[PDB]
RNA sequence: CAGGUGGUCAGGUAGAGCAUACCAAGGCGUACGAGAUAACUAUGGUUAAGGAACUCGGCAAAAUGCCCCCGUAACUUCGGG
RNA sequence: AAAUUCCUUGUCGGGUAAGUUCCGACCUGCACGAAUGGCGUAACGACUUCUCAACUGUCUCAACCAUAGACUCGGCGAAA
RNA sequence: CUCGAUGUCGGCUCGUCGCAUCCUGGGGCUGGAGCAGGUCCCAAGGGUUGGGCUGUUCGCCCAUUAAAGCGGCACGCGAGCUGGGUUUAGAACGUCGUGAGACAGUUCGGUCUCUAUCCGCCGCGCGCGUCAGAAACUUGAGGAAACCUGUCCCUAGUACGAGAGGACCGGGACGGACGAACCUCUGGUGCACCAGUUGUCCCGCCAGGGGCACCGCUGGAUAGCCACGUUCGGUCAGGAUAACCGCUGAAAGCAUCUAAGCGGGAAACCUUCUCCAAGAUCAGGUUUCUCACCCACUUGGUGGGAUAAGGCCCCCCGCAGAACACGGGUUCAAUAGGUCAGACCUGGAAGCUCAGUAAUGGGUGUAGGGAACUGGUGCUAACCGGCCGAAAACUU
């Protein structure tokens, strides 16, 4: 019974409570969204359904995708995912061709957020694992953000397999629960969620009821 | 407020300033609040007082340089850090407060040091 | 114009005087004591505007019993019943922060 | 930190032959006449003649 | 306008703020400049905002100008001819060609000019 | 070749000054460059609240700093301090 | 109980929330002692050692900025 | 074994493993009334504090905590750091020696080199393969990460207990530590932002400004990056079990948890939540597009050439970034710049005028200046283009 809509990430502001309470909330616009496909057991072993959302010009879609779309019958969107609902398909509540819309979910209501963290570069130890590095004074010569020992001796003589080191970080597919859907807006089709959601503005996001609840 | 900080004292019970030997509320918990206890020894006092130096107190942070947010969204900060000293049943050993104090005592449930304050904010 | 400021205009609050750093002013807030909800009055010199429309906030600052206390609300902030101007200052800059350091007589602002 | 033995030719060859020039890609352009291949990102400069093609 | 995000044009920001007043008189003077191609880049811009207070034209403007160039005479022709050119067109003022680079470092190269 | 090398001359403004800052006369831009917001290293700068809790040790850094007027302890070999 | 004391962090007192260091004594001086000087001593010390005020990125606990490298392109072109 | 050199204590930094378990979890017995214990068995998932003294390890102590575990890894870790002790040359005390000197006695001082070739590890590309060439969406064989815990309240002053004292089991609220994402708020930073100001020099002078002095200094400060900030998390539910507790039940007419069989049973293990993943060479699946030529030859599952779908380079850019890769755009274009208008930061420009002897003040005027965020605008550059790139059969 799992709902997924897919959205953009339009950014951070902060709203007030009945309780006259500061909320921050993250507005994501969980826009329109055209299914185009439905994965059954029978022809590929799983259940899904694809989601189709972004508004593209024709000329940028080249035949293949073109053809997709062409199939199901719907014009061609920037982005195609597909949600995995449960092994109980009931082959139904998803037809080629319907649109889904913000109201899927409800104020009070719980959702899981998935989207891609922010790139970060070329990460040292001390930024991406919040190594403590050395001492700043009292004799530390150019060590005062390098890691320090990496092994043992001559037992063993090598590296384990992964050694938290430098490298890149960011850039990461994050998924955050249980996040409150504070107020759905329908006619601009907007969701106010309380607390951060991951990547930037702009990024494509991922809406999903949440299991824990 | 943490460990070596000095804080003023908001009472009467002739310790003027004391510094902060341990921050109650968990092992290795970092940072002391408005409504947090804290173990103290008293570094002065008035000469011939009740309480003498180097006794080492309980008390319970009113006052703190850094702004607190409440859940309103709003802050409070002041222009020190004043502490209280207290009994075991979080009564103060003193007779009454100087100055004012922040309102997150009420929730921590020091109505005696809220009633004495002369100003509750 | 920002982008989020059709989420933004539905809880814009009007009634708010027009107000500068410098002023004084006098912010009646909303308290609960148990479950009575008086109406404590703040009375001080506004010292700074961050700015930002829905998410702006302003601080206060008097002096109480001998120590300085500083309050930051935003405006529009529901808790805040209303604004009542008191005085006009007469000041120099946007953020009067060298008030945190002067006391008594010192510490006073012209009245324009 | 320096070698503990010398390379084998194999190995050596390996290194040595990723350090290459790449190549530009030459479009045809005609200026007076006379026609030239001259890079893409310079199709500008030689159309309006700020190109000395020697 | 919009900072260098990187390092400084000749080392430092002050001798990056020197060259881009040089680099600006040097244009305004002949029409028409070759220097290397992130140096063009980053006068652009620089050139077009005080070619707008050349259109403007009152004597705030000219101060605003002068606050930037040392060059009186160039800065009288470009309140006198170049502003008024460019009365009529909006933004949109210089021009940036791409030619080939120099040896001795192979530092790519362009030139910039005004439109006309 | 960032080291060493005796003597002479030595302007202005501010300044006690041959210190220091900006200039004159006179010299020079000194011999690989052009780019680019990686980590990391070096040299600088700033930092909420706390203030030596760091560490072998306040190492390093921070702090004090000028002129004029008051005032100045124990001790002392009577000069000092 | 020392630039001398092994036992030893000797015992007592002060200082600290907590003091194998420090200061004052005790004398059981392993192994002090009068020109290889004994005991003091104002002033002096880039000497050794202990405490305090002030100050601070030394630290809680890190963050950001500029520059020289590191990185890319062209030229020259080593060493263990 | 190492003398044609295997760097020696303590500390920092980074760890990893064992269980002989310190806490949390489950039990048996008890000289276990209850609360609390003792002892023994199972259990290694996570957690296991900050200071004073000492070169220290160790140890004593202070204040907490649920707890302040014990060990291996060259007494882990100096081509990662330090150099307080030990272990050179200086000097002194005690003691020994006639002396030169000596002392696992003491004391003060005392150079820590190296551009990473190979393996290992952390990241990122290029090629080829996956039997035509491509594009989009995917399954999960198998891995990785995470795993902590307190206080208060109801039950209930109930059970128990003479009283004192004081429950099991279930049901809620708020915390500590740790981790992830994010920048609305708070707070930090800010080198092409705004304002003030000192010295000096310059713009012919006044006025107005500029260069240098750490960004000269000082007061602020949008964007971005961030934590001291905000939000979220570690849950629930199945399965097989450890210790242990059983049902049925003979051999052995009784008994017996067992030899046939069937149950319960923990933070341990496997599913469940998050992430990676078909180089998983067993190289997968569902789809969609092109689906086409010409020349030579020893006619070859042969060499070439030209293409389709598609892609790349070039070009304009990015909150993507060491190069590379990735993402967006390229006139049917709002991609960057300019420009206009907002938002925001600074704080009342210049010129003119009035007042004042003057320093200065008032008006014109929420002024002027201005970067990152938002929207309009077709003015500048995204061009008049190059390189790659599609199939022998055969068996049932
Ligand atoms: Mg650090
Ligand atoms: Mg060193
Ligand atoms: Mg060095
Ligand atoms: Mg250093
Ligand atoms: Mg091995
Ligand atoms: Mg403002
Ligand atoms: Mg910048
Ligand atoms: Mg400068
Ligand atoms: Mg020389
Ligand atoms: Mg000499
Ligand atoms: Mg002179
Ligand atoms: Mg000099
Ligand atoms: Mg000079
Ligand atoms: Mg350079
Ligand atoms: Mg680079
Ligand atoms: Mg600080
Ligand atoms: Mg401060
Ligand atoms: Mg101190
Ligand atoms: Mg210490
Ligand atoms: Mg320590
Ligand atoms: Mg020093
Ligand atoms: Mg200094
Ligand atoms: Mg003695
Ligand atoms: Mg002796
Ligand atoms: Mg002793
Ligand atoms: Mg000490
Ligand atoms: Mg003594
Ligand atoms: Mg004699
Ligand atoms: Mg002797
Ligand atoms: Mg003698
Ligand atoms: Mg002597
Ligand atoms: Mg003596
Ligand atoms: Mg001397
Ligand atoms: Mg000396
Ligand atoms: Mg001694
Ligand atoms: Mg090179
Ligand atoms: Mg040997
Ligand atoms: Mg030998
Ligand atoms: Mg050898
Ligand atoms: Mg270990
Ligand atoms: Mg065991
Ligand atoms: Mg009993
Ligand atoms: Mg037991
Ligand atoms: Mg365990
Ligand atoms: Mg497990
Ligand atoms: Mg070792
Ligand atoms: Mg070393
Ligand atoms: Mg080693
Ligand atoms: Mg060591
Ligand atoms: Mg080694
Ligand atoms: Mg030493
Ligand atoms: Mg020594
Ligand atoms: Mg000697
Ligand atoms: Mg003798
Ligand atoms: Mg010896
Ligand atoms: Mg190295
Ligand atoms: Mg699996
Ligand atoms: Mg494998
Ligand atoms: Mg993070
Ligand atoms: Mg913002
Ligand atoms: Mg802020
Ligand atoms: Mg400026
Ligand atoms: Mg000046
Ligand atoms: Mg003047
Ligand atoms: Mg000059
Ligand atoms: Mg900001
Ligand atoms: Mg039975
Ligand atoms: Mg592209
Ligand atoms: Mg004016």
């Amino acid at each position: 019974a799992r709902k997924g809509i897919l959205g953009t990430k339009l950014g951070m502001t902060q709203v007030f409570d009945e309780s006259n309470r500061v909320v921050p909330v993250t507005v994501v616009k969980a826009g329109p969204n055209v299914v185009t496909r439905i994965r059954t057991p029978e022809r590929d072993g799983y259940s899904a359904v694809q989601l189709a959302y972004g508004e593209i010009s024709p000329r940028k879609v080249n035949k293949p995708l073109t053809g997709q779309y062409t199939a199901a019958g719907v014009n061609p969107r920037r982005y195609l995912a597909e949600l995995r609902l449960d092994d109980s398909d009931a082959a139904t509540e998803y037809q080629v061709g319907q649109e889904l819309t913000a109201e899927i979910f409800a104020d009070g209501s719980y959702v899981d957020v998935t989207g891609t963290s922010k790139g970060k570069g070329f990460a040292g130890t001390m930024k991406r694992h919040g190594f403590r590095g050395q001492g700043a004074s009292h004799g530390a010569q150019a060590v005062h953000r390098r890691p320090g020992s990496i092994g043992g001796c001559a037992t063993p003589a090598r590296v384990f397999k992964g050694t938290r080191m430098a490298g890149r970080m960011g850039n990461d597919r994050v998924t955050v629960l249980n996040l409150l859907v504070h107020k759905v807006d329908a006619e601009n089709g907007v969701l106010l969620i309380k607390g951060a959601v991951p990547g930037r503005t702009g990024g494509l996001v991922m809406v999903r009821s949440a299991i824990k609840r | 407020i943490q460990q070596e900080s000095r804080l003023k004292v908001a009472d009467n019970t002739g310790a003027k300033e004391i510094l902060c030997i341990r921050v109650l509320g968990g092992s290795s918990r970092r940072y002391a609040g408005i409504g947090d206890v804290i173990v103290a020894t008293v570094k002065d006092a008035i000469p011939g007082g009740n309480v003498k130096r180097g006794d080492v107190v309980k008390a319970v942070v009113v006052r703190t340089v850094k702004e607190r947010r409440r859940p309103d969204g709003s802050y409070i900060k002041f222009d020190e850090n004043a502490a209280v000293i207290i009994k075991p049943d979080n009564d103060p050993r003193g007779t009454r407060i100087f100055g004012p104090v922040g309102r997150e005592l009420r929730e921590k449930r020091f109505m005696k040091i809220i009633s004495l304050a002369p100003e509750v904010l | 114009m920002n982008r989020l400021d059709f989420v933004d205009k539905p809880s814009l609050r009007d009634d708010i005087p027009a107000f500068n750093p410098g002023d004084t002013i006098n912010v009646h807030v909303k308290v609960i004591e148990g479950a009575k909800e008086r109406l404590q009055v703040f009375k001080g010199v506004v010292i700074r505007r961050q700015g930002g429309g829905i998410r702006e906030t302003f601080t206060v600052r008097k002096e109480s019993y001998g120590v300085g206390v500083e309050r930051t609300f935003p405006v529009h902030s529901p808790n805040i019943d209303h604004i009542e101007v008191v005085t006009r200052g007469d000041v120099r800059r946007a953020k009067l922060y060298y008030l945190r350091e002067l006391r008594g007589k010192k510490a006073k602002i012209k009245e324009k | 930190a320096v070698p503990k033995r010398r390379k084998s030719r194999s190995n050596t060859r390996s290194r040595r032959s990723q350090w290459k020039a790449a190549k530009t890609e030459l479009v045809g352009v005609t200026v007076a006449g006379h026609a030239h291949k001259v890079p893409r990102r310079l199709l500008k400069a030689a159309r309006l003649g700020l190109i000395d093609f020697d | 306008p919009k900072p260098t995000k990187g390092p400084r044009l000749g080392g430092s920001s002050s001798h990056q703020k020197a060259i881009l007043a040089n680099l600006a008189t040097s244009l305004f003077e002949h029409g028409r400049i070759t220097t290397t191609e992130p140096k063009a880049r980053a006068l652009r811009p620089y050139a077009e905002k005080l070619i707008t207070h050349a259109k403007k034209g009152a004597l705030h403007n000219r101060r605003e100008v002068l606050k930037k160039l040392r060059d009186k005479d160039v800065v009288h022709t470009l309140f006198a001819e170049i502003g008024p050119f460019f009365a009529d067109r909006d933004g949109g003022y210089t021009r940036i060609i791409k030619i080939e680079a120099r040896k001795g470092d192979n530092a790519p190269m362009a030139v910039i000019e005004l439109v006309r």
